[PDB]
């Protein structure tokens, strides 16, 4: 059953290449910030008067 | 593989399955190490994590790979050879 | 115009005015994925092409 | 990592079949996280060059058993990946399997240090899911298809000087270590022992 897509062997390159740009499409689609929110959310009401 | 596949005894099945496992062990172990050179020869951008942790697991694979190429077979061989079955 | 002077194009020139058409990336990959879904149903090089 | 893999046997043919393997499967890494959304982070790439050590060696793995198992006998590759497959169809679930449960805990962890573990997590969740899904199909095909008819039992008999001697080397201490064997068979006496005394 492996071997049934060995026998289409050009058949796990397409499959390599959907990962390509699948892959491709989502390293051009993901944006970037480099700490994925950690910090617990603290709403920081505030006020002034003088 | 080397078990019922190959119906021998232990110790010689363990000698082909280590002669054959025997060189992952080595091109695994320097393919590691020198995938980890760069987290070790590093300074600065997260040089404690590289440097620190490439290190612990340059001494996992030193103190994985080779120490339990001994143990490994021996460990199984207690295994079996103490609690395998009376046949 | 003289200096300090901005403009807007909104509407449907929003719409446009974002992109008109991204479809001929989408016809571009479209093509490769074609191209590729169809070397796996030929599974063969070359022999989709035609 | 790519002059790791032309290192070693030597050849400018067949070490050269798992290299462009290799970069694939990190970058189907991000289509997994494209399944979660997930953005490209400090910690998320710190894991993942970390994860992408454990992905190379997985695919050194994989690709030096197929190499030696079409290597020891020299038969047309096809059944010799059939044999090869059997037994890590076996290990590549196994693997698969054993390294899902070594980081599902990291999956389940509370706070949000645990949360970034989570981030790690899924990080290696992809990078064992697919390496194992893509040695097991597409590794087998690329080792089937581009490599060479070689010769039954060959050992390498014209691969002679430093090269060939060093697997002279090899032998010589394939063979100490089978000495190693038996006599530290009587080190499972005493490097049982000695076991007890490294583990306490």
């Amino acid at each position: 059953m492996p071997n049934f897509f060995i026998d289409r062997p050009i058949f796990a390159w397409v499959i390599a290449i959907i990962i390509m740009l699948a892959g491709g499409l989502a390293i051009l689609k993901l944006p970037v910030a480099q700490y994925p929110t950690i910090a617990p959310p603290a709403v920081t009401i505030s006020a002034s008067y003088p | 593989d080397l078990m019922d596949k190959e119906g021998k005894g232990l110790i010689e099945a363990t000698l082909d399955a280590v002669r054959m496992r025997l060189r992952p062990i080595l091109m695994t172990s320097l393919a590691f190490i020198l995938g980890v050179m760069p987290l070790v020869i590093s300074t600065g951008a997260g040089s404690g994590a590289q440097n620190a942790v490439g290190t612990g697991v340059m001494g996992g694979m030193v103190t994985a790979t080779v120490l339990a190429i001994f143990f490994v077979p021996v460990f199984f061989v207690v295994v079996r050879r103490r609690f395998s079955r009376k046949n | 115009l003289p200096t300090g002077v901005g403009y807007d194009w909104t509407g449907m020139s929003y719409q446009e005015r974002l992109s008109g058409n991204q479809a001929p990336s989408l016809y571009a990959i479209s093509l490769i994925v074609v191209f590729l879904c169809l070397a796996a149903l030929y599974e063969s090089w070359s022999i989709p092409f035609s | 990592v790519f002059l790791v893999m032309y290192l070693f046997l030597q050849n400018f043919r067949a070490t050269l079949i798992p290299t462009i393997a290799v970069p694939v499967v990190l970058l189907g890494t991000f289509a997994v996280l494209a399944a979660f959304g997930f953005s490209i982070n400090t910690l998320t790439m710190f894991g993942m060059v970390l994860a992408i050590g454990l992905l190379v060696d997985d695919a050194i793995v994989v690709v030096e058993n197929v190499e030696r198992v079409m290597a020891e006998e020299g038969l047309p590759p096809k059944e010799a990946t059939r044999k090869s497959m059997g037994q890590i169809q076996g290990a590549l679930v196994g693997i698969a399997m054993v390294l899902s449960a070594v980081f599902v805990p990291m999956a389940f962890f509370g706070g949000s240090t645990g949360a970034i573990y989570r981030q790690f997590s899924i990080t290696i969740v992809s990078a064992m899911a697919l390496s194992v899904l893509v040695a097991l199909i597409l590794t087998p095909a690329l080792c089937a298809t581009m490599l060479k008819p070689i010769a039954k039992g060959d050992h390498g008999e014209g691969k002679k000087g430093f090269f060939g001697w060093f697997n002279r080397m090899f032998e010589k201490s394939t063979h100490h270590y089978t000495d190693s064997v038996g006599g530290i068979l009587r080190s499972t006496g005493r490097y049982l022992v000695l076991y007890l005394i490294i583990v306490v």
